[PDB]
Order: C-alpha cells, then sequence, then structure tokens
RNA sequence: UCUCUGUUCACGGGAUUGAUUGGCAUUAGCGGCGAUGAAGGACGUGCAGGAGGACGAUAUGCGUUGUUGUUGUGACGGUGUCUGAAUUGUGUGCGGUGUGCACGGGGACCCCUUGGACUUAAGCAUAUCAGUAAAGGGAGGAGAAGAAACCAAAUGGG
RNA sequence: GAAGUGUGAAAAGGAGGAUGAUGAGAAAUGAAAGUGAAUGGAGUGAAUGGGGGAUGUUCCCGCCCGUCUUGAAACACGGACCAAGGAGACGACGGCAGGAUUGUUUUCCGAGAGGGGAGGAUGCUGCGGUCGGACCCGAAAGAUGGUGAGCUAUGUGUGU
RNA sequence: AAAUGGAAGGGAUUGAAUUGCAUUCCGAUGCCUGCGGGGGAGUAUCUGAGUAAGGGGGCGGUAUCGUUCUGCUGAAGGUCCUGCGUGAGCGGGGGUGGAGGGGCGAUAUGUGCAGAUCUUGGUAGCAGUAACAAGGAAAUGAUUUGCGCUGGACGAGG
RNA sequence: CGCGGAAGUGUUUUGUGCAAGGGCCGUAAGGGAAGUCGGCAAGAUUGAUGUGUAACUUCGGGAGAAGGAUUGGCUCUAGC
RNA sequence: AAAUGCCUCGUCAUGUAAUUAGUGACGCGCAUGAAUGGAGCAACGAGAUUCCCACUGUCCCUACGGCCUGUCUUGUGAACC
RNA sequence: CCAACAGGGAACGUGAGCUGGGUUUAGACCGUCGUGAGACAGGUUAGUUUUACCCUACUGUGUGGACUGUGCAGCAGAUC
C-alpha cells in the first residue's frame, strides 16, 4: 500500500501505524494533527479527548479563511525573537497572535485510533508506553468519491468527498 | 403551467407490445405498428441508414439457414435410411 | 506559525517506451432462403446458475462414422414449444372434385416506372446539378443486349 | 447510442494495522499540472526577466502575449492551469524550369471557293493556373421520405 | 474668473527659470584604428535594419530498400548531474527500469503547436466558504409524560 | 365554513440565546394625505332585529339607497 | 379643444390661500359627422378619470416590543469567475 | 413664510441604492394618409427592473502593563 516517508534508525526502539483511505475530511485532519509531533504518546491522548470536551482548542493555520475567534487559541502564539546576523547583520522578528481555533471532533476520534495501535504494538516488543514519544505525523489526500445535487431551473453538480491517509512513527529517546 | 405541472397527467398507455417484432410500438387507437408496419404483409421500410442494420439477416439465430447451408457444400444427401426410395 | 523560493523522501494522475486471438485495404474464387412453413420475435431448457454463448419438451444436447480416455472432440444425419407471408385465406391453371402454382425475406451490382431541391451562372427566370438522390414494381450468379428494313462512298467492310 | 486491454516463467500470496513468508523482482513502466512531511535561505516589497558581478537582494535597463488596424500596455476582442490530438496532402489536363534516354522532326494558309515546302518525342521532381468536400472549423434557408391529439384545441358515444 | 491636492520634470534657486560669449570639459550601437564571423567579387578588396512576399544552406518524427554495428556482464523510456553547437539539436555519468535499440546513402509521408468562446481527459484557487440538517424530555427506554395533522378503501401508473 | 376537541396515524431525547441589517407581525402623544405620478399600503365598515329611505327610470328597478337606534347574565310572565 | 384641435397651458365661468388637472359654455372643426353607423347612461363593470365624508405611522419624525434568520458550534459540503 | 429664499461642476455626480410617472417590442381605440399588407417626433389606454460569498476603498474590531511627554491628523456653532 502506501509507504512511509520516514527512515527509521535503529528498528529495536520505534513502532509504527497507519490508515489508508480513511472516510475523513482531509482539511480537518491535518490542522488536528499540527501539534501533536514532539508530544508523548500518552500526553497526546488527552490532549485529544480534550478537544472532544471543548475545553482545549486546535489552532487553525493554513486552511483558516473565515475562522471563529476564541481566548482558548492564544496558548498556541509565537513570541517576539531576535535574530542576530542574518548574513552578518542583527534583525528583529515580530510576533504572532494566534487568535482563531476550534474544536473538530471526528477528526479526532480517528488520530486516537491510529494512536492506540501504536500503544499496542510496543508492547509486543515489550518496551514501556510511558516512554515513547511522536516523530513523525503525516496526512495526505486519498482520491476522491462522486455524488451529486439538485440545483435550480433542473441543473445537476458535483457532491463529494474528499478523503485521506495518515501514517505514524513513535520512538525511545534513550 | 405548461411545464412541471403537465408533466403530472401524463398516466395513460397508447401503445403495447407489438406480436410481430417485440417492441411498445403497436398503437392500439390505430390499430399499426410504427416500427415494423403490422398488419401489412410486407415490413416497413427502414426509417435510418443505421436502422436497416439492427434488424436483418443475421441479427437473430437463423435456426434453419445454417442447416440448409452445410447440406449443399455436400449435394444434399439427406436420411439414409430413405435413400433406397430415391 | 504564515507568504515566497532551494533540496531530499512520500502522494496524486495516467502521458511515454514496448506488446496485441482486434481493425482497414488490394487480389482470386463463390453468391448456396421460403406453403416440404423462411428471415425476424416471445417464452423456456444445467442435481447445485445470474449475464453471454449454446440449445428446443429427443431442450446447457440425441444417432452414425473417425480420432480418443479426456472439462473429450471432428465430419455428416435427425429433432425443433408458441408465433411470424401466417393461410381452415385470397387469386388462378388442369381436371370435373381431385391435384398444382403465386404471396414473404433480401435488393451492392442488373431491368422497367416515377422523379427533386441544395448547388453553378459571382444576382436570376431558360440552362446547370441531372434523368442523378429519394420512392415503387420485377429478376439472377450475373443481368440486359444480339445474327443488319446496318455502316458507308474504297480495289470497300460485315 | 457510449466508456472500459496487461500480477508472475510458475499461485509458488496477499488484501485493518503491526510482525512476516514466497519470488530474479512485491510485481508492467509511471511524465506534467497540483499536494503533504522534514530541513536550508529569504520577506512585509505584486512577482517574474536581460546586462554586469556573485553561495538571495543593493548599480543600469525592462508595461502582456497573439490578432484586425493609419495607429494597442490599452476603459478593443481570445487566453485559470497541464498532457495528448489538431489545418495547402491526393486525382485529372495543360504550361514553364532543372534533369534522363533517344533523334531521318513537322497536315500549312483561308468562313469558304481557292491557294500551297520548312527539333521534337517519352518518362522524373518542383512551382503557377482550373475543376474536384479541395488549407481547417461556421449560417438564416430549400427538397425527398417518414412519426405524433398520453400536453393542449374543437365535434361526437357513455358515466360522475 | 472654475469646478478631487499639484506641477519651468521634482527639491530648490534673487540669476542654479533673462541676455551675450568660449581659452575648458562630458556625452551614441555614428566615425577612425587592431582582431573574429557571414555574404558578394574579376581573388591586392568591398559590404551587413526590415512587415507583406520570394530564394539558398542546415536540424528533428515514423517506415522501405541496401550497407555497417550494438543488448540480460542490463536496451528503450523516465529523472538528476555534466560536455559540445551562433541555433534547430546532439553526447557522456549515477540512481530507476526489465526488453530490445541504432549510424550512413537513396526512397515513401496522416512529418514539428501557445493561441482557433479549439476536441477529449486530469487538476488548482475561490473555500471548509454558500446551501442544507441538528424534531420536547426522563442515567436505562416493550415503561412514564409533551407536541403535529391527513385517517381508511377501488381504478391508472409501479 | 371559520375558531376549538376525539378516533386513527406520525415523532425525538448532550449546538447557541439571541450586535447591525433583513423576512413576517404588534402598539403609538399632538396633527390628519401637508406624503406620492397616483390614498400604493394600512386603517376603517361588517352578524341579526325595529326604524327610515332621494334623484332618476326601459315602471321591472335604483335599494341592504343614504341616515339613525337596539344587543350580556339572572329570575319570571304571555301566545300556540 | 371630446380616448378625434396642429397652433395651445385656446377664450369666459366655476371648485382652491394658490388649478398645464376636473366640470359647464362658446365654435371657420390642421384632420367631427350618420349600420365606416350619428345622437343617447335606465340596469350592469377586479374598465379609465376628478372631487366630498369617514379613517388612519402615507408623511411631520421616528420610538419600543415579538417570532424566524444573521452572529457562534458539530456534521454533510457546491457554483459563478 | 423668510436675514435671504444666488448661480454652477463632480461619466448632462448617484438604477448589483430605490422608484418606474416620461420614454417604454409583442394587445387595443381614434384622427389623417395608403387599392392593400401597413405608416405617423399625432393623441389615448394595458404592459417581468436578475446576480457580491472575490480584490481594493471605507466603517468599526483585533495585533500582550502603570503614569506621562510631543509630533502628526481631524475640527463647530451660526442667525434672528
Ligand atoms: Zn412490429
Amino acid at each position: 500500500g502506501i509507504k512511509y516517508s520516514y527512515e527509521i534508525h535503529d528498528p529495536s526502539k520505534a513502532v509504527k501505524a497507519k490508515i489508508d483511505n480513511a472516510k475523513v475530511s482531509f482539511k480537518k485532519t491535518r490542522e488536528a494533527s499540527c501539534t501533536l509531533r514532539r508530544r508523548k504518546v500518552l500526553d497526546a491522548i488527552q490532549y485529544l479527548k480534550n478537544v472532544i470536551a471543548k475545553t482545549e482548542c486546535v489552532p487553525f493555520r493554513r486552511y483558516n479563511r473565515g475562522c471563529g475567534q476564541t481566548h482558548q487559541a492564544r496558548k498556541f502564539s509565537i513570541p517576539r525573537r531576535e535574530i542576530v546576523k542574518a548574513n552578518g547583520e542583527k534583525k528583529i522578528k515580530k510576533g504572532h497572535v494566534q487568535t482563531r481555533g476550534r474544536w473538530p471532533k471526528k477528526s479526532a476520534e480517528f488520530l486516537i485510533s491510529v494512536l492506540e495501535n501504536i500503544k499496542e504494538n510496543a508492547e509486543t516488543k515489550g518496551l514501556d508506553p510511558k516512554d515513547l514519544v511522536i516523530t513523525h505525523v503525516q496526512v495526505s489526500k486519498a482520491p476522491k468519491i462522486f455524488g451529486r445535487t439538485f440545483r435550480a431551473h433542473g441543473r445537476v453538480n458535483p457532491f463529494n468527498k474528499s478523503p485521506c491517509h495518515i501514517q505514524m512513527v513513535a520512538e525511545v529517546l534513550g | 403551467s405548461k411545464g412541471t405541472a403537465s408533466f403530472g397527467k401524463k398516466n395513460k398507455r397508447n401503445t403495447e407490445m407489438c406480436r410481430r417484432c417485440g417492441r411498445q410500438s403497436y398503437h392500439k387507437q390505430k390499430n399499426s405498428c410504427s416500427s415494423c408496419g403490422y398488419p401489412n404483409p410486407k415490413m416497413r421500410n427502414p426509417g435510418s441508414i443505421k436502422a436497416r442494420r439492427r434488424r436483418t439477416i443475421g441479427t437473430g439465430r437463423m435456426r434453419y439457414m445454417k442447416r440448409e447451408l452445410r447440406a449443399a457444400k455436400n449435394g444434399h444427401k439427406g436420411d439414409p435410411i430413405l435413400r433406397t426410395l430415391w
């Protein structure tokens, strides 16, 4: 099927999981996964369960035209930094305040399924699921699925789905 | 109201299955098939160039004419029993 | 983080290269349907079956003969529901109440009837396209034609 | 009145994931448009280009192509993006040019009555001319032969 | 004396916007001078813009006949890097791929694309936007309670 | 018929609580068509029973002309 | 001076504070007129016009309130250009 | 009535702002003209007003304390 784009060095410490042609919106699922890397595997499962209860939000950064504003999104702001010696010259970099977020909740169930498979694959190799770190997440586009809808004056237009593929790799950083 | 609303009145059927050709084109008030022309003894002249190759010799089974063609390659010898009488 | 732009890996789509039990052309033979019920149509047939193909109540096949031991097959003969010219009819010959023949299918090429307009004339009416297309009737492996009430003006041909 | 051909020499085998097995090979090849992940550089200037220099920029020059037109950057028309397909070829008859083979070539004037000696032929390639669907795509119409009163209009039989 | 705030090109300038001068200087792809390339010319040389249009010399696709080579010790195609040519284009190297591919002379052509509101197929931005759905409840729900108004038969059509 | 009820039949159980601007409606001091091409739109009259009814007129009509009055609940009387 | 009159907002009277409107009267009428039918309105008209009473958010000049949308969430998820 | 009731420009400012009275294809009447089909800048009556969710402009809003200085931009009272 679909191949991994990550090269796993030291394959005794890694774990993998996949889903091909998942029946979930590609754009919403790609936003929900954009803060998962470098988290602990058990802290990313609790973070996605608070998104379903609506106590933490998902930051909307790329596919976000006309999204709602909320106070929970200010936790992902980028601070003002100093960039010394671009090419020998020091410069200054303003920050960004986030302000846009949402609570998808069907993308969050799909990502919890993939994270549970990685947790049961670590048991067979006998390593501690409290020591896993997420080192790789990728959400891609899958082929379209066709449908239809009725418009005024006896017309028909397309009415389609946009699914996706999901991969993940986890590692022990000893 | 000559559009959508006029379509809800179209529940009468004028035709039935023709007993010569098998299409839904035997008009009952006219007593006439619009495809093959039944009950005229001859079949109707086709209405288009393609219509000639949809129903002709060879588009069905040819149950007898195939047999006769195998018999004319061997001089039409018949049943070997009856050959004494002939 | 976002926007633009290098690099590497993974997608998305089906171009390109190479194949082909298919198509297309020219040439040589043949041109083999029907009241002894055709072509076409409807419905059926396998122990376990829908499509297609095959087959007809002798139904997913029977007999004879060749080759086989196989899911077996070739060449020839028999059977063929209900329909359809579809006729237990209509017309007509020979007889004197018996017994024949015609009808439908196909029509590229052939014989007879009927018969356009687009188009060209830088316009358009005679003219042209053209006695051609379309329509109808009648035949065959071809058909039609054919043995001078001819051609001519030589030392005549046939 | 369509669209749709390909696992392999062998099924030796797969089809949620992971761990694996078989095979020469995971399995026809797999471009562009467009996208995801990681990592390097730059930016708050529409972008892109040429000269001259350089591991991005700093100086100079530079309005969007095709087309009709006296005249287009145009408040003239076509063009969101990529692949593949897509338009002066063929026949007949004549002329000329270049080339090949051979050369012992010629029925004249005039309406007629009458009068009376003066190098071509057969192929091959190209260009100009005419008729052919005639460089490619495009009318409003005309004619021949057939289909319809299940919508709707009028008459008539029989019901509500 | 005119209708958005505005123009000796601008900031400015009392001569840096007037007049008269030249003994200095700057400034083209034009001129002179040394090399290189093309085309003419009677061979010591002379001469290069160009739409419509016409002529000469070259590059490339697919095949035929005719000659001459290469591939499982890894061909074509495809991708990245690199050499040669004024150019059309032609070579080599490393991955991928798993079966064929070329040079030279004459000959046959359905012989080269950015456009035609071109044809067919695939794909972006717009945009997770417009539009639509989320029907009163009781941890449970064959029990309790709240709301809406068509309900039951024959024909056509299925 | 309208305005309300039966019978039979249909129906769910973790979206928000309501800015501007829309669609369909309600109430308004004092004035009373000054609005507008134009009383468009809205407001107004409305059932029944006594009373009272003009010009004109094809003598049939006009006519419910116009204009004025009465109306609930309770307890009784009179007629057939 | 009419759904027929160019000149033309004809001239006189009447309705208003004010009348290119309406009605009455006048007539050399660009170009009225007799089944091309002329004159004429009882009854009838979702026909075209002008005025009176009544009534009012039409307006002076706007205010406040209701329900459904919009604003905010989850799911499904186009098009024009 | 008034202090006074000046004159003009902005795609003869302004229809994805409205309205649709003029103009206003297809129905109809009258007058004049034409043998006729029909004609008239002659009169009369009846006659569909589509789509923003994109870029910019403009209005607010967001872009991370407390007390203040000083530059820039806006600018209001008029008449009896
Ligand atoms: Zn038939």
